């Protein structure tokens, strides 16, 4: 049986060992798709949406010098419409691009198997080297990434309603 | 208008696939 | 096993580590597909030109010849701003070169170190070991030439000044 | 003639039973009778909404309902998964 | 020496064969050549102009045969498209002759791709961007007078066009190139 | 017409010696034991 749903039964294709499980799987996505697949997506989703949480809270604090003659007003998604006028957006887009042909070959060997998923190899600190803080540290990524898709959303969303972006909008 | 050289240059560029032709045709005959 | 450059990549079976330049840096899987010896020439080649033409973008914007149709600085607007004569004639003196070095010879035909095309009439290469330290120099200047010549030839695209111009003033001030 | 090639995870899919074993469903070959058949009400009732909101279609058609009204003839194919994955006993 | 009327090619052979070692002598052989890309692109503009200018008198003389017939109507549908077609061929390539001969080298090439963003000096600042305007207007008459269904004025006015155009050849001088 | 002069050169020779030729060598070809 389930552990978060406990009228459900346990998913099939989820285990224990993998990161981040609670045995949530209502709508059994997880025998649809390849587990591998879906476990290296949340891991991208998870990564990006904690660089866009964290963005969106910077750039309420301060900008960037010069940003604030380029744009003015906007804040959130406004401000992405205003550098795709400039180059800045398709710049970011083709590192990120460039970035991401070489996570379409690191995800080829995860489908193969050889490349374990999310696991780039980028430990240059010496934050990894315990592999009892490491299952931690997973743990904590994957429920910060989490947390930060659920934020990213209401950040925007937020921002869709007022404009105020996020903690201009907890401020009134 | 088309000039005189510029039918020269057709028939230049005809003529390397006539080369080319032969060549193909060669080959399937063996 | 592992990519040295790529961590979470494996390292291409035709690398092998001995061939100079080599970090395991083949992710896209180009030495299955095609010969490394030919990609080696080509790789050599192509950062021979690049040396050449970057030290050409330099100096081009510094000096040229006392003519006019030699005056312009910017490289891409100077091989407008030229007898093309002049121009083809480069052209065909390129393939007679090319032609004698690689003793006429295709892509098969060519391989004989890659990239060993002989030119080298001074006794540079005195220690063969002082050789492989001047082949890894080669292909590093060359590779970073590559990228060198680009950035100007698109700064001269960008600007319309040419190399130094373009550094010297660049419009901090603006997009 | 000579030996004809098919892709890597080709399997045999040639059945004389009642209904066809659930490797006819690809990647849904371990949904739930139940999970398609409550998927193949949903879309047919997403699908006939969203294509009934733009049937006089307009210059400015909501994307979304465009989007949405693919789910009609989805749903023929998710009650015919259904009736497979049953007669499986899944 | 001159443009074909009608093809717009390097006609006369200018009678330079030399060979000329030492002073190239633009030696009209290739690799003897002494002309720049530039001047190359120059003589097909010029030789646009040629072609557009000589078909002027075709206009002229179709509209006279229109206002000759029994009762006249001046196709106002072929004033227009050979105003869309030949005119207006005219003026683009008027207008690029300009813009090399004024900012130079760049317009060749040397800044790039044609973008929507020149980084160039325009077709204006040129001695001949004038005859340009002639013409420019010239065409505003021809669509005018079709409107209206003067004959007189299409006849007049595509008169203005090849006397424009001659003028704008006679002060370029464009060189003559064959190589 | 522009080069006016290829149709009355090219013409004959297509339509009489390629023939010809193209007759005479097949003819040639095929009646040939090796
Ligand atoms: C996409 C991001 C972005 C954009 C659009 C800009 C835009 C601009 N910056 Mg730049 N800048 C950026 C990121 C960016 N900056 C970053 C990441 C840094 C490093 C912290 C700087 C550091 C910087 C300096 C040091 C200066 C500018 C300045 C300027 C402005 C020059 C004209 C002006 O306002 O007067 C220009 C609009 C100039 C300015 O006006 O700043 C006061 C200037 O001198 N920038
Ligand atoms: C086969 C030997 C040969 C011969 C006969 C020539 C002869 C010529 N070349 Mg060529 N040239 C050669 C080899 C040769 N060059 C080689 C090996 C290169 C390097 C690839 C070039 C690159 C070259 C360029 C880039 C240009 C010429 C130009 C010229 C002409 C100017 C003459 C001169 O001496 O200018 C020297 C100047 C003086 C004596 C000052 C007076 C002349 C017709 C120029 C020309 O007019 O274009 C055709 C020109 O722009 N040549
Ligand atoms: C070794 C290679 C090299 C070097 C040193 C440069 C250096 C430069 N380039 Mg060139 N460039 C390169 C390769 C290079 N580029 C290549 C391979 C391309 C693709 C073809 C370009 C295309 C390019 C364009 C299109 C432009 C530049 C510009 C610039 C300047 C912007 C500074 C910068 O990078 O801010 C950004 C740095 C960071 C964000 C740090 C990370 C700088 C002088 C700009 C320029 O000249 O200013 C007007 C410009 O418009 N470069
Ligand atoms: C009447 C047409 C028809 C039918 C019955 C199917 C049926 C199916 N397709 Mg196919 N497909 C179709 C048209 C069709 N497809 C078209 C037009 C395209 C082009 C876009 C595709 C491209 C496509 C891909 C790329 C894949 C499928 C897959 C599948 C299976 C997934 C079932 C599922 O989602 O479970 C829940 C199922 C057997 C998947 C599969 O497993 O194939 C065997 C798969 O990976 N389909
Ligand atoms: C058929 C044999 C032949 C003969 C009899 C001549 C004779 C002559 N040529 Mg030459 N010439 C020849 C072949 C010949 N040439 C070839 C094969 C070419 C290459 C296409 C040239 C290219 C040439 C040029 C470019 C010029 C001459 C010129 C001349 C005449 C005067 C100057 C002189 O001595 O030039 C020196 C002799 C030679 C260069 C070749 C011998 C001279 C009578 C000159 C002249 O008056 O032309 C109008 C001149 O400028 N010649
Ligand atoms: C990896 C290859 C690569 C990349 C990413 C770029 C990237 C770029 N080029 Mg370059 N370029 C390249 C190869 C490359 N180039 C080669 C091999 C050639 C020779 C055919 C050119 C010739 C070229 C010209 C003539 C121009 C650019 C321009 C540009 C810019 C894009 C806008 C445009 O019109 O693109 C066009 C892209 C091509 C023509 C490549 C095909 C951008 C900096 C333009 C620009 O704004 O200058 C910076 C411009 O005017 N490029
Ligand atoms: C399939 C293409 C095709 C066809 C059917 C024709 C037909 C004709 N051409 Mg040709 N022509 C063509 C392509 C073609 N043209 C192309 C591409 C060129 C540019 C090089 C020319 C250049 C050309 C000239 C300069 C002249 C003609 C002329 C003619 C006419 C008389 C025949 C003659 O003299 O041929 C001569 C044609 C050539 C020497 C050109 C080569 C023909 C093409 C390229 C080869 C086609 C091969 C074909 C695919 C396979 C045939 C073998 C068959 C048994 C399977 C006739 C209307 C003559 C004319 O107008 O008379 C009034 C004339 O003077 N043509
Ligand atoms: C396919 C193209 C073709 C062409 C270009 C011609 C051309 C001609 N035909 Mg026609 N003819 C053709 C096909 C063609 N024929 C076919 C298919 C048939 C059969 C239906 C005929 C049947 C036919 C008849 C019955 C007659 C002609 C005549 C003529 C000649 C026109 C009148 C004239 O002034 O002649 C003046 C002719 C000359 C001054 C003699 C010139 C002889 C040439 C130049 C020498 C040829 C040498 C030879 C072909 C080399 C052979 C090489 C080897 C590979 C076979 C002219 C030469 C008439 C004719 O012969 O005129 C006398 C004529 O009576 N034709
Ligand atoms: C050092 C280094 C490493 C690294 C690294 C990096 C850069 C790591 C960065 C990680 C980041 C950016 C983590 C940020 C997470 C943000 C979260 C969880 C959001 C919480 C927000 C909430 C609950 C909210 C809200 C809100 C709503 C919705 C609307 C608002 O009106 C109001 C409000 C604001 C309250 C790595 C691992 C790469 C390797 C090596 O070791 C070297
Ligand atoms: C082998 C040997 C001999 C030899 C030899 C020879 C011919 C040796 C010649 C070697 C040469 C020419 C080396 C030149 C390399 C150029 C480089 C590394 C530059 C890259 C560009 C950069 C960093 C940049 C940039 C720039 C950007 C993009 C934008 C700009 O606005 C500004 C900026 C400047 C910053 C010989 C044959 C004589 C015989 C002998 O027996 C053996």
């Amino acid at each position: 049986m389930s552990e978060s749903v406990p009228f459900l039964k346990k998913p099939e294709a989820l285990d224990s060992s993998m990161a981040g499980y609670a045995g949530f799987d209502p709508l059994g996505l997880s025998s649809i798709a390849d587990i591998k697949f879906l476990q290296e997506s949340e891991i991208k989703h998870c990564r990006i949406a904690m660089l866009a949480a964290a963005g969106s809270i910077a750039q309420d604090i301060f900008t960037f010098p010069g940003v604030s003659k380029v744009v003015g007003t906007a804040k959130m998604t406004g401000v992405h419409d205003v550098l795709v006028k400039q180059g800045a957006m398709g710049q970011i887009l083709l590192w990120t691009s460039f970035l991401e042909v070489f996570g379409t070959i690191a995800l080829l060997e995860t489908l193969d198997g050889k490349r374990a998923p999310g696991d780039f190899k980028f430990d240059p600190l010496g934050f990894s080297k315990n592999a009892e803080t490491a299952k931690r540290y997973q743990l904590s990524e994957i429920k910060n990434g989490r947390l930060a898709m659920l934020a990213t959303g209401g950040m925007v969303h937020g921002y869709f309603i007022t404009g105020k972006g996020p903690l201009e909008l907890l401020t009134n | 208008m088309i000039s005189d050289t510029q039918i020269f240059i057709a028939l230049i560029l005809a003529l390397v696939s006539l080369v080319l032709a032969i060549r193909l045709g060669r080959a399937l005959y063996q | 096993d592992m990519s040295a450059s790529v961590p979470f990549l494996p390292r291409p079976a035709a690398l092998d580590g001995s061939m100079v330049g080599d970090v395991g840096f083949d992710p896209l899987g180009f030495t299955t597909k095609y010969d490394i010896k030919w990609l080696r020439e080509s790789e050599l080649k192509h950062g021979r030109v690049c040396m050449l033409a970057s030290l050409g973008c330099i100096v081009q914007e510094i000096v040229h010849l006392p003519f006019e149709a030699t005056s312009n600085p910017v490289a891409s607007e100077a091989f407008f701003q030229v007898p093309a004569g002049g121009l083809w004639q480069i052209f065909a003196g390129i393939g007679i070169v090319e032609h004698f070095s690689n003793n006429f010879k295709m892509s098969g035909s060519t391989m004989r170190a890659p990239g060993n095309l002989g030119f080298d009439p001074l006794n540079f290469g005195k220690n063969p070991s002082a050789r492989a330290r001047y082949e890894l120099a080669e292909i590093k200047n060359g590779r970073l030439a590559m990228l060198g010549f680009g950035g100007m030839i698109h700064g001269c695209f960008i600007t319309g000044k040419g190399p130094i111009g373009a550094l010297t003033s660049m419009d901090w001030h603006q997009s | 003639f000579s030996p004809v090639p098919s892709p890597e995870g080709t399997k045999e899919t040639y059945w004389e039973t009642k209904a066809p074993s659930s490797d006819v469903l690809g990647i849904g070959a371990g949904v739930s009778s139940g999970n398609f058949a409550a998927a193949s009400v949903f879309a047919a009732l997403v699908g006939g909404y969203c294509t009934g909101q733009v049937i006089p279609l307009t210059v400015e058609p909501n994307p979304l309902f465009l989007a949405g009204s693919f789910l009609l003839p989805y749903s023929w194919a998710l009650h015919v998964a259904a009736w497979i994955q049953k007669n499986n006993g899944k | 020496a001159s443009l074909d009327p009608k093809t717009g090619f390097p006609i006369q052979g200018g009678s330079r064969e030399k060979l000329c070692g030492g002073s190239a002598s633009a030696g009209c052989q290739p690799m003897t050549q002494a002309a720049s890309i530039l001047d190359k692109q120059r003589t097909v503009l010029a030789g646009k102009i040629t072609v557009a200018a000589n078909k002027v008198p075709v206009l002229t003389a179709a509209v006279d045969k229109m206002k000759t017939a029994k009762k006249p109507k001046l196709d106002r549908d072929y004033v227009l498209r050979y105003s869309a077609l030949y005119l207006t061929t005219l003026v683009d390539a008027m207008e690029q002759y300009c813009l090399r001969d004024a900012n130079g080298a760049k317009a060749a090439g040397g800044a790039g791709l044609p973008k929507f963003k020149e980084t160039l000096k325009p077709a204006s600042s040129s001695s001949l961007y004038s005859y340009v305007d002639t013409v420019k207007s010239g065409i505003a008459a021809v669509s005018a007078a079709a409107k209206a269904g003067d004959f007189d004025g299409v006849n007049k006015a595509a008169g203005d066009i090849k006397t424009a155009a001659d003028s704008f050849l006679s002060t370029a001088n464009p060189p003559i190139i064959f190589n | 017409m522009t080069a006016a002069y290829l149709p009355s050169i090219l013409v004959p020779i297509i339509g009489l010696i390629f023939p010809g030729l193209v007759m005479a060598f097949a003819f040639i070809y095929i009646e040939q034991d090796e």
